[PDB]
């Protein structure tokens, strides 16, 4: 099969700055009919791929002028003259000259931006969940950058350990931030056995850690 | 737009 | 406009077969190749094969020749792919894609497993100071995927739907949150719409302050 080798694998770039992705095929993509069946695709998270460039250099309808493609033979480049926030995702080259058609491994384009401290929100377990026999206490860190943060739980001033799990969103296509959810899991009995639940948040944008809490 | 002529790849015109 | 609309998610047992559909509109179905593509973390995007609906000509990737069969129904402008002798390595998202991959379907999630479907438990996340947040917890379901919207999709500003996370004990969970002006609390309608098609679980949960 024709191997499609993309570089780089990750592209970290600041808004308004140029960027480029290269693709190497193990066989020339020039077909006997004179065309070079090389395309570029973009896939955002949980969405289908979308074609951006075809036949090396032709732009699909609605694709911004900031995108150009070039190359010949085995070596091709996708160029973005200025990255906007909505360009984030995974870019793939793909060839349809040789059977089987093949794709590159993908290049993730992520965006750099200024530090943004998280807004923090705490949620107690719903009466519905408690009535159902278990308890989840949730802390939300919203619209922050960079992705790294620390979340610590306290229950009646007892610092917790080994009973929380965090999940992070993909980077936001408008403001390039992230959001994070932390779920503290206790049995219903352990939850009703205590009073004060608090989540303490440390982040590079906070001079001092931020605590949100509720009394059961 | 499509082309009834079958070609190696379609919808490139 | 060109539209490729795929059939819904599937849970199937090892050794079984499944047939996925791709219903097309907006162009003359007979005059465009239709490709099928597999996406698996790990394996990336893989081309399965293609069919020309005008005469049924097929090209297969040798890797999938003993696994996949491509057919079309011209009368309904629909393309089909049957996958047989299924194993866990066939768990993936499958896409139909037209011509030189110029238009794509929305994908079909296939899970190959001996497990039964389990619908999610949907719980509100309600507040107990300019901005407030609310959400829903979508807990302990199997298999993927679930879809979540707010107010049937009419509310999108401030919405964050977190990725599904596979838990150590075999089930998935996710959450969706919305940040809103604190004034909107207790006065505006917030309904989280959860659909888990494999278990035929649809939930519309109104989220209110406690
Ligand atoms: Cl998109
Ligand atoms: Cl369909």
């Amino acid at each position: 099969d024709v191997v499609m080798t993309q570089t780089p694998l990750t592209l970290s770039v600041t808004i308004g700055q140029p960027a480029s992705i290269s693709c190497k095929s193990s066989q020339s993509l020039l077909d006997s009919d004179g065309k070079t069946y090389l395309i570029w695709l973009l896939q955002r998270p949980g969405q289908s791929p979308k074609r951006l460039i075809y036949l090396v250099s032709k732009l699909d309808s609605g694709v911004p002028d900031r995108f150009t493609g070039s190359g010949s033979g085995t070596d091709f480049t996708l160029k973005i003259s200025r990255v906007e926030a909505e360009d984030l995702g995974v870019y793939y080259c793909c060839q349809g000259t040789h059977f089987p058609f093949t794709f590159g491994v993908g290049t993730k384009l992520e965006l750099k931006r200024t530090v943004a401290a998280p807004s923090v929100f705490i949620f107690p377990p719903s009466d519905e969940q408690l009535k159902s026999g278990t308890a989840s206490v949730v802390c939300l860190l919203n619209n922050f950058y960079p992705r790294e943060a620390k979340v610590q739980w306290k229950v009646d001033n007892a610092l917790q350990s080994g009973n929380s799990q965090e999940s992070v969103t993909e980077q936001d296509s408008k403001d390039s931030t992230y959001s994070l959810s932390s779920t503290l899991t206790l049995s219903k009995a352990d939850y009703e056995k205590h009073k004060v639940y608090a989540c303490e948040v440390t982040h590079q944008g906070l001079s001092s850690p931020v605590t949100k809490s509720f009394n059961r | 737009f499509t082309n009834k002529l079958k070609e190696k790849h379609t919808d490139l015109g | 406009e060109v539209q490729l609309q795929q059939s819904g998610p599937e849970l199937v047992k090892p050794g079984a077969s499944v047939k996925i559909s791709c219903k097309t509109s907006g162009y003359t179905f007979s005059n465009s190749w239709m490709n099928w593509v597999k996406q698996r973390p790990g394996q990336g995007l893989e081309w399965i094969g293609r069919i020309y609906p005008g005469d049924g000509d097929t090209n297969y990737n040798g890797k999938f020749k003993d696994k996949a069969t491509l057919t079309t129904d011209k009368s309904s402008s629909t393309a089909y792919m049957r996958l047989s002798s299924l194993t866990s390595v066939d768990s993936a998202v499958y896409f139909c894609a037209r011509s030189l991959f110029d238009y794509w379907g929305q994908g079909t999630t296939l899970t190959v497993s001996s497990a039964s479907t389990k619908g999610p438990s949907v719980f509100p996340l309600a507040p107990s100071g300019g901005t407030a947040a609310l959400g829903c917890l979508v807990k302990d379901y199997f298999p993927e995927p679930v879809t979540v919207s707010w107010n049937s999709g009419a509310l999108t500003s401030g919405v964050h739907t977190f990725p599904a996370v596979l838990q150590s004990s075999g089930l998935y969970s996710l959450s969706s949150v919305v940040t809103v002006p604190s004034s909107s609390l207790g006065t505006q309608t917030y309904i989280c719409n959860v659909n888990h098609k494999p278990s035929n679980t649809k939930v519309d949960k109104r989220v209110e302050p406690k």
